[PDB]
Order: C-alpha cells, then sequence, then structure tokens
RNA sequence: CCUGUCAAACUCCAAACUUACAGACGCCGUUUGACGCGGGGAUUCCGGUGCGCGGGGUA
RNA sequence: AGUGCAAGAGCAAAAGAUAGCUUGACAGUGUUCUUCCCAACGAGGAACGCUGACGCGAAAGCGUGGUCUAGCGAACCAAUU
RNA sequence: UUAGGCGGCCACAGCGGUGGGGUUGCCUCCCGUACCCAUCCCGAACACGGAAGAUAAGCCCACCAGCGUUCCGGGGAGUACUGGAGUGCGCGAGCCUCUGGGAAACCCGGUUCGCCGCCACC
C-alpha cells in the first residue's frame, strides 16, 4: 500500500450505495445482544461512532458482555483472538 | 516507431484525461465521409471487420481511412455514399525514451482498441460497390487480417 | 423519484411525523417513553416500549374518554392534559410500568405548556420521569384558573353553551380527586 | 366548496433595498411595526465585501396591518399583468410585495405533518387578477 | 452409488484435492472406494473430477470386484461368500452388493477397508490426459463404462 | 430527436471466487493424547522455475 | 452547497447556517483495537468505560477538541508543577 | 383504523394524476389573543384559548402506470466472464474441448400507485 493509516484501501467498504444514503434507522442502534450471541460484524457507513478496524468487516462473533453502551465481542483474526469493541449500529444477529 | 511496439492488448486501460497529461491529438481527420447530410438509406451495406484483438494508433486509423475515402473518389468528390469509422484511439500509450530506472514511459500516442470481429469501417452504398475496392486498400494498412462484409445486399 | 440513485426519506419523516436524531437519543434512557400527543379538540397519553415489529403501547389515556369520570368542559386545554397525563398514569402502574421518560414529538418544550402538564400528572400518578419543575405551569394555570379569568373579562360566555358561565378549575379538583382512588379502568 | 377557495391577503412584504439604515424610520411609519435588518450573502465589488451586514430593511404586514397599508399602496401603483406571479403574488414599487393565496395554507406552514400545497390548491395569476381587482382599482 | 478410481499421481496435484481424495479414503493410485451420492459427496469428487474415474457400477461387476480385492478392516483374510455371512449382516458376496448400491450399508459397517486396492487395468486404460467424452479414462462414466475399466483391474 | 465511441485512479448493475461463523457428511483424536499451553535447540531472512492473475518495459 | 488542508469516505427537522450561552481542548485511571493482518515489537494514535469536577438542555442526552483516515520523537541532562 | 396516536421495513412506499368522504367519536382547515409562551418584524410559526363556518387543502378511502422503483415470464444467453483439467489448436496475440458455476445492457409481456406491528375508537 502507498499508505497504512487505518482506512487503507476502504473506499469500497465504507462507501453507501447511493439509496442507502443518510441517517439509518435507529432500531438497529438500540437492539440488545446477550453474551453467547452470534453477531455478523459490518460498519454502517452513516453511522460515524463505535466503529472498529475495517478489517474485521466481515466478522461473525460471539458477544460477551459490553463496555458503556457499546458491546464486547470476541472473535479470531487468522488464528489469533481478539475483543471487539462495537456498538450494535454495527452488528446483526447471526441466523 | 513499428506498430510491433504497440499492437497487443496486453497493457491494462489507461485512458482517464484527469490523470494524464501531454496526450498527441489524433492524426484523424473525420469519421464520417461522403454524405452526411443524408441518413442510412442506400441499399446496400459493406462493412470492414477485424479479425483480431488488436490496438489500431491513430497512424493507422488515418492512413487506413484516407486510403479508402480518397479512392472512393471513384465516385466523385460529392459522391452517394456515406463513410464510417466508427472507432475512436481511446487508450492512450507511452514509451520508455536512466535504463529501466523510472522505466515508466512518456505518452507518445493514442491507438484505439479493437476486438476481433468488430467493424472497424462502415460504408453505405447502392449496388456500386468501389467501397470493395476501397477496403482491400484500407485493411493493408492496419495491423489485423480483416473481413470485408455485405449486409444488406442479395443483389448478387 | 427523479433516479436510481435518488434517496427517499423515511416514511415517517415524509410524513414530517417522527424526528428520528430525537427518537434515538429518547430511546437511549433504555426506558419507556410518555408520548405526549395533542389534537385541536383533545390530548393523548401513551406509554410506549420498544418492538420487534413496532413500538408496543402498554398503557394510554385519551382527553376524550376523561368525560367518562365526569368531565363536561373542553378536552383542549391545560386542566383537561394534566388529568389525562395522570389518567394515562395510573392505568400505567396498573401495567406494572415505573419510569419513562417524556417524547413530546414534534412539539415545542415551551414553559408551562401542555406536554409538561402531562408530565406532570403521569409523575403525580406514581410514574417516575426525569424532569425540570421550574418548565411546568404554576398549578393555577393548571387547575384552569387562567381561563376562569379569561371569562371575568365576559361579557359574552367564553364558553358557546358548553357548561357553566364563569367556568369551573373547581371542576377540575373534584376530576383528580376522582382518579386518585378506586374506579374502573385505573 | 368556495369560501375555502376564495383568495386572501397573507402578509405584505415592504422592504427598502439600500446598499449599506436611516431609511427604518420612513418604512416604521408608512406601515406602522419595526422594520428589520437585511443582511446580505458574498463579497461583492459594490464595496459589499461584509457578509453579516446590514444593507435594509423588511417589514411582514399580516391581516389589517396589510390592508391598512394596501389601501394607500395599490391607489400609488398602476401596473397589472405580466408583473404577477405565477402563483398569484405580484410586487410593486421602495419595494412592496403581496403574498396571496387560499385559506389552507397553514398545512405548508405548520411544524407537524406540514405539506406542500397542491397545484390545483395554489392560486392562478388571474384567480389572483380576479380577486384584487374586486378590490378598489383595475387589473392591466 | 458411484466407484471411484484414483488414476492419477499426486504429484503437482493441489492440495485441497489431494485432501479430498485422502478424504474419500484413496491414497495410491488404481485405489478405488464406493461414494454414496450426496450433495456432501457430490462436491467432493467433483472436486477429485480431473484425477479420478467415477461412475455406478452394475450389480455383477461390483460382486467380481468385492470378491477379488475386498479386504477385512485389518489381515489378509479373503472377502468371499462365506466371509461375507460370517462377519456382515448379508448372507453372501451380492447381498452384500447390493446393499451397497442401494447406498443401505458401507463396508467400513461391514468391518471392511474402504479401499479396494484393484491391479493396473489389464490392456491399458484410455489415457489419464483427456476425459470420457475425448476418449480419454478421466471423469464421469457410464454403467458400462465404469464396468469395463473396474473388470480389466479386477 | 437522431447518430458514433470509452475508463486502473467511473458505477444504475454484476459473477465465478475468496472469506467470517454455524450445522451436516467426510476424515481425524481420546493406550499413536489430537486441539491447545509452557519451555530447550535450531536452521533461516541471495532463491528459482512452470501454470493462473497480474504492474512496469519495444522486448 | 457547506463542513480549515491531500484524496477517498460521512452528514439535511444535520455532522452544515444563524443566534445565544459555554470552555469536556477538564483532572485521574483503565479496557480494547491499531501501530505490527496473520504473528512478537516501543513511542504515537484511535475507539469504548469507570472515578471526580463541570457545561448545555425540559429531558432522554450530548461534550474524553475540530465528522473520519496525516499534523509526530527513546534514554542521558536541563527547566517547570 | 366513517378520517386517530406510536412505529418497523425504509420508493413494492417516489413523482404526477382522477373520483369519493364528515350535525361528531375523529383529524384538519378554521375563529380568536386575557393568560403560559412566542417572532433580531409580524398570534405567519411557536404557545394558549376556543367552535361561527367548511370538506376546498391536508388527512382517510377507492383507482390510473405516463416517469422513478421492486419482483416475475419469455427473448438476449447457457451468450460475456469464470474455479478445476488437457502431450487439444495457433508463429504468436490467443483460441478450443471436458468439468463445476454463470451475468449485464436492451426488447416484449406481467407486477408495483406500499406491506406489517402495538394501542385507541360505532
Ligand atoms: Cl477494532
Ligand atoms: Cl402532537
Ligand atoms: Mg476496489
Ligand atoms: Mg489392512
Ligand atoms: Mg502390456
Ligand atoms: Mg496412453
Ligand atoms: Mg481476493
Ligand atoms: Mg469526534
Ligand atoms: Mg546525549
Ligand atoms: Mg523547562
Ligand atoms: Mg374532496
Ligand atoms: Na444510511
Ligand atoms: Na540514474
Ligand atoms: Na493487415
Ligand atoms: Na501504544
Ligand atoms: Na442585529
Ligand atoms: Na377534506
Amino acid at each position: 500500500p502507498s499508505s497504512n493509516g487505518p482506512l487503507e484501501g476502504t473506499r469500497g467498504k465504507l462507501k453507501n450505495k447511493p439509496r442507502d444514503r443518510g441517517t439509518s434507522p435507529p432500531q438497529r442502534a438500540v437492539e440488545e445482544f446477550d453474551d453467547g450471541e452470534k453477531v455478523h460484524l459490518k460498519i454502517d457507513p452513516s453511522v460515524p461512532n463505535g466503529r472498529f478496524h475495517p478489517r474485521f468487516d466481515g466478522q461473525t462473533g460471539t458477544v460477551e458482555g459490553k463496555q458503556g453502551d457499546a458491546y464486547k465481542v470476541d472473535i479470531v483474526d487468522g488464528g489469533k483472538e481478539k475483543t471487539i469493541i462495537v456498538t450494535a449500529a454495527h452488528l446483526r444477529r447471526q441466523e | 516507431k513499428p506498430g510491433a511496439m504497440y499492437r497487443n492488448s496486453s497493457k491494462p486501460a489507461y485512458t482517464r484525461r484527469e490523470y494524464i497529461s501531454g496526450i498527441p491529438g489524433k492524426k484523424i481527420a473525420q469519421f464520417d465521409m461522403g454524405n452526411n447530410g443524408a441518413g442510412p438509406t442506400y441499399p446496400a451495406q459493406v462493412e470492414l471487420v477485424v479479425e483480431k484483438p488488436v490496438q489500431i494508433r491513430h497512424n493507422a486509423l488515418e492512413a487506413a481511412r484516407v486510403a479508402a475515402n480518397r479512392y472512393v473518389q471513384n465516385s466523385g468528390a460529392a459522391a452517394n455514399y456515406k463513410f464510417r469509422i466508427r472507432k475512436f484511439p481511446f487508450h492512450v500509450i507511452r514509451e520508455n525514451k536512466d535504463g529501466m530506472r523510472a522505466p515508466f514511459g512518456k505518452p507518445v500516442g493514442t491507438a484505439a482498441r479493437v476486438h476481433g470481429a468488430n467493424h472497424i469501417f462502415i460504408a453505405w452504398v447502392n449496388p456500386d460497390p468501389n467501397v470493395e475496392e476501397a477496403w482491400r486498400r484500407a485493411k493493408m494498412k492496419v495491423t489485423p487480417t480483416i473481413n470485408i462484409d455485405s449486409s444488406p445486399a442479395g443483389n448478387a | 423519484a427523479t433516479g436510481p440513485r435518488y434517496k427517499v426519506p423515511m416514511r415517517r419523516r415524509r410524513e414530517a411525523r417522527t424526528d428520528y436524531h430525537q427518537r434515538l437519543r429518547l430511546l437511549k434512557s433504555g426506558k419507556p417513553r410518555l408520548v405526549a400527543r395533542k389534537s385541536n379538540k383533545h390530548v393523548r397519553a401513551q406509554l410506549v416500549t420498544l418492538g420487534p415489529n413496532g413500538d408496543d403501547t402498554l398503557a394510554s389515556a385519551h382527553s376524550s374518554d376523561l368525560a367518562e369520570y365526569g368531565w363536561e368542559a373542553p378536552t383542549g386545554n391545560m386542566p383537561s392534559a394534566y388529568l389525562t397525563g395522570l389518567l394515562a398514569g395510573l392505568r400505567a402502574q396498573e401495567a406494572g410500568v415505573e419510569e419513562a421518560v417524556l417524547d413530546i414529538g414534534l412539539n415545542s418544550p415551551t414553559p408551562g405548556s401542555k406536554v409538561f402538564a402531562i408530565q406532570e400528572g403521569a409523575i403525580d400518578a406514581g410514574l417516575d420521569i426525569p424532569h425540570n419543575d421550574d418548565v411546568l405551569a404554576d398549578w393555577q394555570r393548571t387547575r384552569g384558573a387562567h381561563i376562569a379569568e379569561y371569562d371575568e373579562q365576559l361579557e359574552e360566555p367564553l364558553y358557546s353553551g358548553d357548561f357553566d358561565a364563569a367556568d369551573l378549575p373547581e371542576h377540575f379538583d373534584e376530576l383528580r380527586e376522582t382518579l386518585l382512588d378506586g374506579d374502573i379502568e385505573l | 366548496f368556495h369560501e375555502m377557495r376564495e383568495p386572501r391577503i397573507e402578509k405584505v412584504v415592504v422592504h427598502m433595498g439600500i446598499g449599506h439604515a436611516n431609511a427604518e424610520d420612513i418604512l416604521g411609519e408608512i406601515t406602522g411595526q419595526m422594520p428589520v435588518r437585511t443582511k446580505a450573502k458574498r463579497t461583492v465589488g459594490e464595496f459589499d465585501i461584509r457578509e453579516g451586514d446590514p444593507i435594509g430593511a423588511k417589514v411582514t404586514l399580516r391581516d389589517e396591518m396589510a390592508e391598512e397599508f394596501l389601501q394607500t399602496a395599490l391607489p400609488l401603483a398602476e401596473l397589472a399583468t405580466s408583473q404577477f406571479d405565477d402563483t398569484g403574488n405580484f410586487s410593486f414599487g421602495l419595494d412592496v410585495t403581496v403574498n396571496l393565496v387560499r385559506p389552507g395554507y397553514r398545512v405548508a406552514k405548520r411544524d407537524k405533518a406540514s405539506r406542500s400545497i397542491p397545484t390545483k390548491h395554489r392560486l392562478n395569476p388571474a384567480d389572483a387578477v380576479a380577486f384584487i381587482e374586486s378590490t378598489y382599482d383595475v387589473e392591466v | 452409488m458411484h466407484a471411484l478410481v484414483q488414476l492419477r499421481g499426486e504429484v503437482n496435484m493441489h492440495t485441497d484435492i489431494q485432501d479430498t481424495l485422502e478424504m474419500l479414503n484413496i491414497h495410491h493410485v488404481n485405489h478405488c472406494t464406493l461414494v454414496p451420492e450426496t450433495d456432501a459427496y457430490r462436491g467432493m469428487v467433483a472436486k477429485v473430477n480431473d484425477f479420478v474415474a467415477f461412475g455406478e457400477p452394475s450389480q455383477e461387476t461390483l460382486e467380481t470386484v468385492l470378491a477379488t480385492r475386498a479386504e477385512p478392516l485389518e489381515g489378509d483374510a479373503d472377502v468371499d461368500d462365506e466371509w461375507v455371512a460370517e462377519h456382515t449382516d448379508y448372507d453372501d458376496i451380492s447381498g452384500l452388493a447390493f446393499a451397497l448400491l442401494s447406498e443401505e450399508t458401507t463396508l467400513r459397517e461391514q468391518g471392511l477397508s474402504p479401499t479396494l486396492r484393484l491391479h493396473p487395468p489389464r490392456g491399458g486404460h484410455d489415457g489419464v490426459k483427456h476425459p470420457v467424452k475425448e476418449g480419454g479414462q478421466l471423469g464421469k462414466h457410464d454403467t458400462e463404462g465404469i464396468d469395463d475399466l473396474l473388470e480389466a483391474m479386477r
């Protein structure tokens, strides 16, 4: 890469299709998850806060406690174990 | 310079003028010849069909187009026919003219990318195919082998 | 509308009904909301919660079904709103609801307004609602005193027939008194 | 149907587009209520580079305040036609504009459930001329 | 139920292909296994389509091959009718053959090596550089096609 | 209105495919102890070629 | 359109404009991600808490500087709380 | 839901257009400024108070497809592209066969003028 910032090579994943533009619905930013639940990580281009490193977009983690309103989701990067601080707005129930 | 240097479609598409400067102008004079005032209202319509994807330098186009039109003056400077070269030299081309150090070349020209089977030239004529000859002279100056194809014309 | 790339607002924004930005902030408390809504002639007070396919109303009160308890005066006024607030408040309590936050829709947070009135009532009913006393009306205006005095500059009855001529902030007391004990639907 | 379709005056804006005022005074008397400052946008050659800046005053008269004004304004004007809005308005003059519309306009100017007034319920240049012409004067 | 037979070696064949072959109990050229027709098994023979030869065998042929190249999960023991009877739920090779074909059981389930270690095809096969439709011996076979190959390697 | 063309730094579209998690089968592990954890000892950080996909270059 | 600046991305009852008020660009201590995919490695950076003190709001609530990704620096010595 | 309040999905719901509907549950327009509250100026808005009038707006109801959008049939197309394989072809660029996937534009015909949840209510 020509630079090594966090948003390097994220033009696609952190951009909205024109119609899905503008503020997102609150219903999913308030969703409540319980420790144990499988959740899919995907940043909402509209939602500035509660994000996580773009590199994890696409992960399906397990909710294990929370910090503030933010959730703590455990994922496995490659073969490494990691804990991701992400808000509901950027999460979805698996299945 | 030789056609062997840019006749293949092996480089990525390089056409964005917003990121390229110093693009030589196209030598191609016109794309519509003959009676452009009238519309394709002719009985016969032959086409020069390229047989292999290649790149055709605006050099080749102009030389191929003149040679045919210039020849289509077997019909008169204001003859009854309409000639058309449907391709435009979009693909920009460079040359590394230091050795291989910082070798990204400098824009030296443009070439149009034609895929095999596309028709580069189209002429419209009444049962008076002198055009078929204007094209034996045209694909004479372009890299690829070509097929001279006739569409509306069962007046054989 | 114009093209594939055109962005159409959320239905409830087209209709100019729900302030979503304000809705997120509300929902944040994680408590039930005390929906305070008005109409030219009435006043409604709901206690909404969050659901799978949309909100769920657990308890409510309309200034209309206020007469069902002895209300014989208009219903688009200060006293009217309060009691409906209190009335919804009680049915709320019954529901097992204990706390909520005041959603005033696209209304203005003007001091002594009827929406704070609705809040003041739902509060007294037993509900725990974050609030601020000095943004509420001075009680008297809640009883309907402002209207009694306004009919003092009579010469012509404020109420087209209706009930009384000099109006009754006391009829207000009578009703609040009533709702604060027993009775059906509470 | 009618009654709720028949024209009415909603505000008469009287503004004095100066380039830098002392003019407020006259506007206050010619109408009867305080004027408002007219800041400008963009930096321009007419030594008008200042963004926020008093460059004139206006007054929006509603109800009687509007009639009681027009009952002298109109007389001082001749024009009509062409000089009318596609929405049934017209500006003459110092300026004096007259906004015209039918009864249910609040739907469009309120906060809750506001809505744009349908093209059918809008006032036409013609329907406008008639209403006013029919009130102390003549068209064209 | 299809009969799988590796016809091409391991040198140079993708790893994920080779592992698939190995999960299908084949670890050597000319080794054959019997695989049920299921989505999960179909995906696997497809991945393996280019180094193997498969297809549905005729009851008869399966019988020949079973008799000639079947083996107990351990040891030399000849799987003949008696063996089958005195060891499996069936009464003879044919009864086993039928069960396999109708996918009612498996070699393992009956205490047998999942692998039929076939012999080189007598007369030589049709080549490993072309599929059947091209005169080669690779890919899916006709029941008569699979039989010829199997019987040649009986 | 008609008619002639394009895009590595366009996209109203849009694969194959790669990939996260889960279940199923398969294979593997529970005396051949997998998965994993802790620790000792390295070597190694001139690579190359074929194929597919490439970027540069007349090559 | 605007949002200080590259480029790409976010934003409309706003993240932009105006007005007013205010100094949370606050003190303290953490969790996590990043820096360094995987996979060890410091400074730095970010996201998310908590404790304490505040600002604004009716309130939910927002403020751990400027919408996001650049604007940064070990030991030794010095000066300062 | 003979007109309401809060919503979810966020155009299948947009844009444009036609018809119908109210002594009342009603919603509105509407009438009106003593109060609470309000306009850098205006009871326009906001806020309060209220029914003389109205169904013309809005709104609710029924419907139209011309544009925008969603999905489906037939055609384009098993075409373009492609994961695996080849001592198949080609000077070569590149192509072909087998195997497993499989599109976009456009045309013609249908579909779409929202669906659903909670509450309240002749
Ligand atoms: Cl993270
Ligand atoms: Cl309301
Ligand atoms: Mg990309
Ligand atoms: Mg053995
Ligand atoms: Mg031999
Ligand atoms: Mg051979
Ligand atoms: Mg990839
Ligand atoms: Mg920030
Ligand atoms: Mg030193
Ligand atoms: Mg110092
Ligand atoms: Mg009507
Ligand atoms: Na969005
Ligand atoms: Na040099
Ligand atoms: Na040639
Ligand atoms: Na650090
Ligand atoms: Na001022
Ligand atoms: Na109506």
